[PDB]
């Protein structure tokens, strides 16, 4: 149980995301009344581990 | 007051317009017994006669031209104080917070 | 690299995030979560980069 705990702990300090790429916000531009969507890209923090 | 994107921006176009506003608030909005400023169009000669306490307060005047008639005012202040009012682009009215870009 | 797109519905699409703060958070099962908080002045171009 302790061995399986260190394994989970190491995956905690190693797994993370990062925002690589600006965020886009869409809206009816001539008349700012209604929003449409939002888009952005995410990647693991470093080449450390999957997520 | 201007409206766009569901929000209503307000501002006071002049320091004198903001003074007259502060007068009404101190009088009726929040019931404060000592009012720091009192603005009246009555000549300060007789205004002092009816209100004896205004004889010790600093006074500055400012005039306005409403409907062609030159209406003058007399602001009496009894204590050195400062106040703030929105002057450009403040949609969050009623919270005392200066948003970014205001 | 993974793409994310948040589509708005009728409940929220009737508001425009102008002079406001937006916050999004992605929290997987195992690992630390990512919070993204921005401030939007005014939308322009029909695709605002913010």
């Amino acid at each position: 149980k302790a061995k399986s705990t260190i394994n989970k702990g190491e995956e905690t300090a190693s797994t993370a995301l990062t925002l690589s790429g600006s965020v886009l916000y869409a809206v009816n531009y001539p008349s700012n009344t209604r929003s449409y969507w939002i888009y952005f890209t995410v990647s693991p923090s470093s080449g450390v581990s999957s997520v | 007051q201007q409206t766009n994107a569901g929000q209503t921006y307000v501002y006071y176009p002049n320091p004198y317009y903001a003074l007259l506003a502060l007068n009404y608030t101190l009088s009726k909005i929040d019931k404060v017994s000592p009012s720091p400023l009192y603005i009246t169009t009555t000549t300060p000669s007789s205004a002092t006669q009816i209100y004896p306490f205004l004889a010790h307060d600093n006074m500055f005047t400012f005039t306005l031209n409403i409907s062609g008639t030159l209406v003058t005012y007399y602001a009496f202040v009894n204590q050195t104080f400062a106040f703030t009012y929105p002057v450009a682009g403040d949609p969050l009215i009623g919270s005392a917070i200066a948003p970014a870009g205001s | 690299v993974i793409g994310v797109m948040i589509l708005f519905g009728p409940d929220l699409g009737s508001h425009v995030f102008q002079y406001q703060t937006i916050t999004i958070q992605i929290t997987p099962n195992i690992g630390s979560p990512l919070t993204i908080s921005e401030y939007v002045y005014q939308p322009e171009g029909s695709v605002s980069v913010i």
